């Protein structure tokens, strides 16, 4: 045998020590699942919900702003759907962490409105379309407005789209918490602990609760180091909660106004260019309920044991070997550490 | 709808004469799939005109051989039924390494009686520096003090 | 000299090289230098010291 | 028999084709020798007299810039003597054909002239060097003289190095015709034009002039086809000869000139850095030289002809398989014409 410690006769043979081994992987397996289920749905109903937020937001903007181009400028639709429909494509798609370029969503957003604003709004009556789409950088006929809307938009969507990562790799670790495969020495040792008594032939004998602290201090030394960067985690998302609703709801106005502001220059404009060519709620209640679990990493071989059976007075108990009147006495943690230090200096860096 | 970001830009590369070279492209996400296109030097290239040069359907331009297909900016175009959209452009230049030359034969001592010389060459031409190469290490001439 | 641990002529030679005389020299070789020490009985070589344009 | 066309009996066996075939072999590459030899001669001895000729004006320059160096500014050496050394080492080593930035040549000289004029000349009286040497650049202290001196070097060199690399380019396409290795099929009509005769019993019968022609122009059909490019190097050749003495040598003014010009503004610059801190013939006679070999590819089977035995007559002569009264009648190609396009193209750039 390699993992019950033959003292006398025994019950069992090497196969059902593989079997033991098998079912104390199991258990651990559940116990750490079963500590880890209720932030794992938290968690995961919160990404969700600021998902399907964020992607309805969009929606609703893009369609204000095509209903706004409907009512008030008919005569740049149904170039203005295309455009439209473009600049709030590309915004979901930078949300959801595409490489997108903010100030290239605006600069190509009205690229494309000033020569259907020009020929339709200003001087009605395809080649010439790309002197137009020059003409509107190099005589900046939008004023001031491209940089806000670019500065206005970008600030936010950066939170955004860092919110959503962060909490996606908060998810990935917490699935990680319980598929933690750990040494082949603790494995023999929690087969000792829960099951080498009946290879003794014993029924009901359950470990000290000692040997399952020194156990579990054992092959939980690395988890435990996780706690630090888990807290930092928890009070760094804490920091960046306290946007982007607001913003590509207004988006509309402020667009209305800079066309408005272009067309207040449409006299020399044209003989120039004739010559020339609940939110708030949630993401609180979330964190509220987040910092309930900053304990996380630190008082996991506590539950283990607590939610093992365990013979807490320490008498008349399994020391892993023998039954005794009173007890005697990386890799993959090192990923979630890395993106724990990874995804904290972002979240601090937005701040 | 198609993508203005390229999936994966073709990469510039350095190689020798004989080395052979492949060029990734992956259109940028759309539906239709985007057609792949390359274009040598701002010109389209024909896969059929030369054994050297041949399209793949995972998007790729495969060079056996510098020779057939010498240096230029190779650049993949990605067109749809939307639009069309270009690709940023890799340099492929293609580098001849320096080679000297075999010895050749010592000089007779210029000097009749007394201290003389003799020579011996070593060229840098098998092969020669081609589009800037790396010229030959070390000496080109060999000097002798002889006594006759 | 003469040295302490025995009564012997020694001799120290120093001989200045400069860089006009490595960047003309146009030889087969790394510019090398060797050392011939005279004596009574013999000559001795030393080591072929080769001093180049770093 | 896999050559020798059994017409009769026969004196030879299959080894003693082999051993005709190798001799074959060897006989065409030393004709072919033979051919290239006279302007293989030419360009080797060329390449060398313009390679010593370049290496000869550069270090006179040298020498030129550092005499003016003692006599003008003796307060710069031995440091001058550094920077100009460098200077025109770097410039043999561009010559040469290396990797060399000429601009970066000029700016380093520069950085290092600046600050020894400024310790010597303006401010008689290591660690502060590096100030010095960006106050160089960032206050333009030596004004469009360094742009002037990059220019007028650079443009002479990069013709120097080219002419030296058309040249090196040259002697690798003329070494590479005797090496020229050809089909088995030719090794095969040559073995029957010049050995085969010896199988059939026939002691000093010559191959037919016709046969010989029809032979040649079969395996020679590719390395033909070089003939134009060939022309084409000649003539671009030409084009380049019709500058970097002239250059080099008046260096020496060009920097006297600047040094007088940073001393002009020293009252500001020290107040300011203390608080912030025979060829031409020669070429002529090679192209009038060269000129003489522009046939050189299109005459080759003719020379291969006229210097093997054979009967121009046509007149009793072997045809590769019988004595009659009268007769009836590439990988390494492609890089030869590869190279000489690209140097041709290099050339025409140039000029
Ligand atoms: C926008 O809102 C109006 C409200 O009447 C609706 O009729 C229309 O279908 C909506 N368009 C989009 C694209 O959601
Ligand atoms: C964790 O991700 C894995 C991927 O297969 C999945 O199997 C598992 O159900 C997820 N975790 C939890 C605890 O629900
Ligand atoms: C290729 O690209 C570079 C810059 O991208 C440019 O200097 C060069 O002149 C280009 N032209 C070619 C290869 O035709
Ligand atoms: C000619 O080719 C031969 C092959 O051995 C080479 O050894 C010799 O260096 C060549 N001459 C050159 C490179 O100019
Ligand atoms: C030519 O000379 C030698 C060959 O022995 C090498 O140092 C190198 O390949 C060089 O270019």
């Amino acid at each position: 045998l390699q993992v019950c410690l033959p003292k006398g006769p025994t019950c069992c043979s090497r196969k059902m020590e593989e079997k033991y081994q098998l079912t104390a992987r199991l258990n651990m397996e559940q116990l750490l699942q079963s500590a880890s289920m209720e932030l794992k749905f938290l968690i995961i109903q919160n990404a969700a919900v600021f998902q399907e937020a964020f992607e309805i937001v969009v929606r609703h903007a893009k369609n204000y702003t095509n209903a706004m181009f409907k009512n008030n400028y008919p005569s740049l639709t149904p170039q203005a759907f295309e455009f439209v429909g473009e600049f709030f494509t590309d915004v979901s798609l930078y949300i959801l962490g595409s490489d997108i370029n903010v100030d290239d969503m605006v600069n190509e957003l009205f690229d494309s409105l000033f020569p259907v604003i020009y020929t339709q709004m200003m001087n009605p009556g395809l080649d010439i379309n790309e002197c137009l789409r020059g003409a509107r950088r190099d005589l900046k006929v939008f004023g001031s407005f491209p940089k806000l809307i670019m500065t206005q938009v970008s600030k936010s969507l950066q939170v955004t789209r860092i919110f959503l990562q962060a909490l996606n790799l908060g998810i990935e670790v917490i699935n990680t918490t319980d598929h933690l495969k750990f040494s082949k020495d603790c494995g023999r040792m929690l087969t000792r602990m829960w099951y080498c008594s009946y290879c003794q032939g014993l029924m009901m004998v359950k470990p000290c609760g000692g040997y399952c602290n020194v156990v579990m201090q054992g092959c939980m030394a690395g988890v435990v180091e996780i706690d630090k960067y888990w807290r930092e985690y928890i009070l760094s998302l804490e920091e960046l909660v306290n946007d982007m609703e607001n913003v590509l709801l207004g988006l509309f106005s402020t667009i209305h106004d800079s066309i408005q502001y272009v067309q207040k220059n449409g006299g020399k404009l044209t003989t120039t260019i004739g010559k020339l060519c609940t939110l708030s709620s949630r993401r609180r209640e979330l964190i509220q309920k987040l910092k309930s679990f900053i304990n996380f990493y630190s008082a996991l071989p506590g539950y283990i044991c607590s939610h093992s059976p365990v013979a807490e007075n320490d008498t008349l108990c399994w020391n892993g070997q023998e039954l005794v009147e009173r007890y005697s006495q990386e890799p993959v943690v090192s990923q979630i550490i890395d993106k724990l230090k990874h995804i904290n200096q972002l979240l601090r860096t937005m701040s | 709808y198609l993508r203005k970001n390229f999936e994966q830009d073709p990469q510039g590369r350095e190689v020798p004469i004989e080395g052979m070279i492949v060029l990734h492209c992956r259109p940028p996400e759309g539906v239709p799939a985007a057609e792949v296109e390359w274009l040598k030097n701002e010109e389209p290239i024909d896969s059929e005109q030369d054994e050297n040069i041949d399209t793949r359907a995972d998007h790729n331009l495969i060079i056996r051989q510098a020779r057939l297909s010498d240096s230029g900016n190779y650049t993949c175009m990605a067109a749809n039924i939307v639009a069309k959209r270009r690709s940023l452009s890799a340099t492929v230049v293609v580098y001849v390494n320096g080679g000297w030359s075999s010895w050749t034969e010592w000089s007779a001592c210029n000097v009749r009686c007394g201290r003389g010389w003799q020579k011996r060459s070593r060229t840098c031409t098998n092969p020669a520096p081609l589009n800037g190469g790396a010229f030959c290490e070390g000496m080109s001439v060999q000097k002798i003090t002889c006594t006759a | 000299s003469l040295d302490e641990s025995s009564g012997l002529k020694v001799r120290e030679v120093f001989i200045n090289v400069t860089r006009q005389q490595v960047e003309d020299f146009h030889g087969p070789e790394d510019y090398w230098c060797q050392c011939v020490a005279w004596s009574h009985l013999g000559t001795s070589k030393s080591r072929k010291a080769s001093v180049r344009i770093a």
